RNA sequence: GACUAAUCGAACCAUCUAGUAGCUGGUUACCGCCGAAGUUUCCCUCAGGAUAGCAGUGUCGACCUUCAGUUUUAUGAGGUAA
RNA sequence: AUGGCCAGAAAGUGGUGUUGACGCAAUGUGAUUUCUGCCCAGUGCUCUGAAUGUCAAAGUGAAGAAAUUCAACCAAGCGCGGGUAAACGGCGGGAGUAACUAUGACUCUCUGUAGCCAAAUGGAUUA
RNA sequence: GUCCUAAGGGGGGCUCAUGGAGAACAGAAAUCUCCAGUAGAACAAAAGGGUAAAAGUCCCCUUGAUUUUGAUUUUCAGUGUGAAUACAAACCAUGAAAGUGUGGCCUAUCGAUCCUUUAGUCCCUCGAAAUUUGAGGCUAGAGGUGCCAGAAAAGUUACCACAGGGAUGGCUUGUGGCGGCCAAGCGUUCAUAGCGACGUCGCUUUGAUCCUUCGAUGUCGGCUCUUCCUAUCAUACC
């Protein structure tokens, strides 16, 4: 059992159903079905949109050279790195056991 | 001994440190028991000083959802199929089906009983 | 496993409840005689579908070190091996190797008689089709030893060699070739391997009259050196996995002929001899 | 308990008691519990509402009011002799005495009431 | 969808039970939960088992379970 | 949870004590000059906050620069009618 | 009985007690009649049983120039290992077979128009 | 910082790195043709024998982004039409076919103005003086919840009390829903589509059976007495 599996067994966290964990959601504003993740997913919404309204403090704190169009990719990469590091820790513990 | 505190009880039972707990858990109450007994206390909305509901009660959310059905190829297929050999075997099973008072039915098999049960009598038809 | 094909290969090589048919690797040593090469060729012709063949010279002595055998088994996903050798002490030797979890489970040497050996091409007969499983007959008193010895081991490994793919059904046209292994308890006994083709003739009854005719190869062996399994590894090898498609038996739970789940209740004998009826006023004299 | 083992997948089993009035449903519940948990009276209709009694941790018992399925072949005399109605609220109870005298043997009546020599029900009364 | 079912003898009533006000399908071998642990009440008068189903190609309406 | 001087899920008397309340009620002459406002922006919310904006009194500075919820001209969007 | 149950700020203090198991104190049930479903051993009760496994203060030993640090030692209790008020609890049985014994796992199987037996009665349908 | 009808699957065609010989610019290095080329390229892994009419590279078809069923395996389920999971079958994609292949991979969370830790030589101070330990400040480093510490302050009041705040509508009535067809007409007549009253057609016992009554959160009454409405049971007329 991994760390998450042990925690879910202790806390009584039931696994999500296959209909619940689908990569599909209904966007009301566009009135169209879109994916939560993947190619053209909702987690990268607005990266290709023509108009992006930004906050003056946000480009004030933004470093030179970087733009607002890559912040979502940056945050996704950070989440991927964290999940991968936890997965590698679980694999190392399982190999030790 | 060790102590009647909840921290001492957790250390004695060897729980994982830092694990979240539901409010009201003690020696006599588990998490699922606390949830079951809190179900009986559920049902009252959250109101302000003037009596206006600011947070609704459980399953009284008042919010209108978006009731939409996605296009899917699974809607236009056959969910349940049966073969002619299996149908004939089930017809034979219904043929020498017999009754026994000391056997009870626990779970019925979902079958197309219109294609398995024998037809009505000639005089009735 | 980034590539989907590599993922498929690792999934195929992963342990399963229902195992894949075993793969046999045919290889030879640095010095291997032509008779031994012909014997390996005949065995590969019999088992060509689930076998791989090496074509180089390997400086391996299996009874001294088998690290190279373990490496080859891990790399090729092969659980059976036929290893050819030739020597002054051992002129024509077939080393049958059976392995478990990419480690050597057990090994047995066969010494082939060079004078009585006939290949498949030496018989002008119709041969077995490619991939067809032959029937098996093991004859003699050498295979009924109560203590596990060389002949029982040879029977087991020849069965694993000639199993093929397990199947629930067989066509009656797949009963045309039989492999007969004969050996007797006794100076060393001779294990005789023969293959016959089966023809059927009228006998005037329901059951056909079977006549056999030799197919090849003709092999005579003397059972040689030994490596028996460790008891613990043998126990883990002979453990049998349970298929999900067989139901765990529960008491008083069954399935009837219509597929309904049926529970059985047990009332017991009715004993009213300990019941005292009411002493009503109307029943008193 | 066998039924509970057969339905061990559930949290418990429920056993509802049905029948005519005054057959002994509440008495059976009290006898199985070993404690007077349901009201018992010889008058019909003592149990007016359904009642849950926790027999074991996985067994519940449901007491139900007595029912009478309607039938055109059933007479008020038959219903009264089966015990549906209270005899205090019926009109002319002497007309049902011949049914009782037919149902009961004569010597049983004589030994019950220490009286003999009547010709019919009105003389007996 | 749900209405609050009031339980208790006091003037202040407990309100944890929810009754479904729309037709429901409960399926085969249905045994109702006991009242102490029955939160969602699906009444017997609102249960349906059959529906009038129309086939768009054949233009035939058949009552199906 | 009854009784304990008409006082009881903790009697009565005096004091700390003018205890605390964000809640309720009330908050005393006249005239004159100005005179309002409801996500603007940020923060975990309800039992949340600042903050922009709008105002009045004084001043001071050359009350210097002029600016403007408007039109026109040039050019965008709407090329849409015609 | 240098004891139980109490009380007191304490006391060379008081009560039970001018008392001693046919007594005192604390409980549950509640006349009489009826009456103790079967089976244990999880929580709990207690054990004149092994251990130092957890292990405070004091005490012991070493280093340093000392403050100090590190080690053992560590009573009761807990824990471990036993017998139960078997109270709560849980609880279809009956035979086996085999794993050896700890967890068993597997196989088979369950369906008298007023009597008999009990020290007159067979009762709570209690005056 | 960009770009992509995503990857994958099936089928078909072709052969790669390099060397030599040649071709205006073109000259070591651009593109083209031939020959020789066991893979010495590419793709995956870490061969001591991976792959050559392919596992490489380009075309065609699917891209539907995680299908359905299960009395079966494992786990769970106070929301038990079971859910997740494994296996099997069906389906699907592709190909002429033999066949091949898919129907996911993972993970408790919180702080970074935080936690743990190292060094200061020529840093400063310990305020009666100095030295050696020690301690504080300041500065400069290192790592990131396996070895970076930690993250357990519940109920009840029908025994009660206090300070306050409260207590859809010119609606409705007598004729069902869904789906198809017809249709006077409205439109349209460089598109012949779209609405459509009136209807109609399908689903919802030879006078039977009586052995299928299907859930109180929402509460009404009774007496006495007066008047109004008509949507008329009776009396009057038709
Ligand atoms: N002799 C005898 N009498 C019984 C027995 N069981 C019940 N009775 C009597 O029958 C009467 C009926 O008892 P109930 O428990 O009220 O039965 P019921 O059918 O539930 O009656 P309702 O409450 O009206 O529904 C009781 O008064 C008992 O005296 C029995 O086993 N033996
Ligand atoms: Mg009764
Ligand atoms: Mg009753």
């Amino acid at each position: 059992e991994t760390k998450w599996q042990a925690f879910a067994r202790r806390r009584g966290i039931k696994p999500k159903t296959r209909e619940q964990r689908r990569n599909l959601q209904y966007n009301p504003t566009t009135g169209q079905w879109e994916r939560k993740w993947g190619y053209k997913g909702a987690n990268k919404r607005g990266e290709t949109d023509p108009i992006i309204e930004v906050s003056a403090a946000k480009e004030a704190m933004r470093p030179e050279g970087t733009s607002v169009r890559g912040d979502k990719r940056r945050e996704i990469r950070a989440r991927v790195k964290k999940n991968q590091k936890q997965m590698l820790r679980n694999q190392r513990i399982a190999a030790e056991k | 001994g060790t102590g009647k505190k909840e921290k001492n009880r957790l250390l004695r039972e060897g729980r994982t440190p830092g694990d979240p707990h539901v409010k009201g858990e003690n020696f006599y109450r588990s998490a699922k028991k606390i949830k079951t007994l809190n179900i009986l206390k559920e049902g009252k909305p959250i109101r302000d000083s003037k009596g206006k509901i600011v947070k609704a009660a459980s399953f009284q959310s008042k919010e209108v959802p978006k009731a939409v059905i996605e296009p899917n190829r699974k809607w236009f297929t056959n969910t349940r199929v049966i073969s002619q050999d299996t149908l004939q075997s089930f017809r034979e099973a219904m043929a020498e089906k017999q009754k026994d008072p000391y056997t009870v039915l626990l779970k019925s098999n979902k079958l197309p009983m219109s294609l398995i049960r024998d037809g009505p009598k000639l005089e009735d038809g | 496993p980034r590539n989907a094909r590599s993922k498929r290969a690792l999934e195929k090589r992963a342990p399963k409840i229902v195992e894949n048919p075993k793969t046999c690797l045919f290889l030879r040593g640095t010095t291997c005689s032509q008779i031994t090469q012909d014997a390996m060729n005949d065995l590969y012709a019999m088992r060509q579908v689930h076998a791989k063949r090496f074509h180089k010279k390997n400086a391996i002595h299996p009874f001294e070190d088998a690290t190279s055998l373990c490496f080859f088994s891990e790399k090729n996903d092969c659980s059976l091996m036929v290893f050819g050798s030739s020597n002054k002490k051992r002129p024509h030797t077939l080393t049958f190797v059976r392995m478990f979890d990419y480690k050597v489970l057990d090994m047995l040497e066969f010494y082939l008689d060079p004078d009585t050996y006939r290949s498949i091409s030496q018989f002008k007969t119709s041969k077995i089709p490619i991939g067809m499983r032959p029937m098996m007959v093991f004859a003699g008193t050498a295979f009924e030893s109560p203590v596990p010895n060389a002949f029982t081991m040879a029977k087991s490994m020849l069965i694993d060699f000639f199993r093929g793919e397990p199947s629930d059904k067989i066509d009656v046209e797949g009963l045309r070739f039989v492999v007969v292994v004969t050996a007797d308890e006794p100076q060393k006994p001779i294990l005789r391997l023969r293959v016959y083709g089966i023809r059927t003739k009228r006998s005037g009854t329901r059951l056909p009259r079977v006549e056999v005719e030799e197919h090849g190869p003709r092999m005579d062996f003397r059972l040689g050196r030994m490596r028996e399994p460790d008891p613990a590894m043998l126990k883990e090898a002979m453990k049998k996995a349970k298929t999900p498609q067989e139901e765990r038996t529960k008491k008083n739970i069954s399935m009837d002929l219509l597929g309904d789940k049926i529970g059985r209740i047990h009332m017991g004998k009715t004993d009213l001899s300990k019941l005292q009826t009411r002493k009503m006023k109307g029943l008193k004299r | 308990r066998q039924f509970s083992v057969l339905h061990k997948d559930r949290k418990q089993i429920s056993v509802g008691l049905i029948g005519y009035p005054n057959v002994g449903k509440s008495s059976i519940i009290n006898a199985l519990r070993g404690k007077a948990v349901a009201k018992v009276a010889p008058i019909p209709g003592e149990t007016k509402v359904w009642q849950y009694v926790t027999l074991m941790k996985r067994i519940y018992l449901i007491d139900c009011p007595g029912i009478v399925p309607p039938n055109q072949h059933d007479t008020p005399e038959d219903l009264l002799l089966r015990g549906v109605v209270r005899v205090e609220n019926v009109e002319h109870p002497e007309q049902y005495i011949p049914a009782v005298l037919r149902k009961v043997k004569q010597h049983h009546m004589e030994r019950t009431y220490e009286l003999r020599g009547w010709k019919d029900h009105i003389e007996f009364l | 969808m749900f209405k609050v079912v009031k339980t208790g003898k006091k003037t202040h009533k407990k309100g944890w039970k929810r009754i479904v006000t729309k037709p429901t399908f409960v399926g085969p071998d249905f045994t109702r939960r006991p009242v102490k642990y029955e939160r969602f009440i699906r009444p017997m008068g609102l249960r349906y088992k059959k529906a009038n189903v129309t086939h768009p190609t054949l233009n035939v309406t058949v009552q199906l379970p």
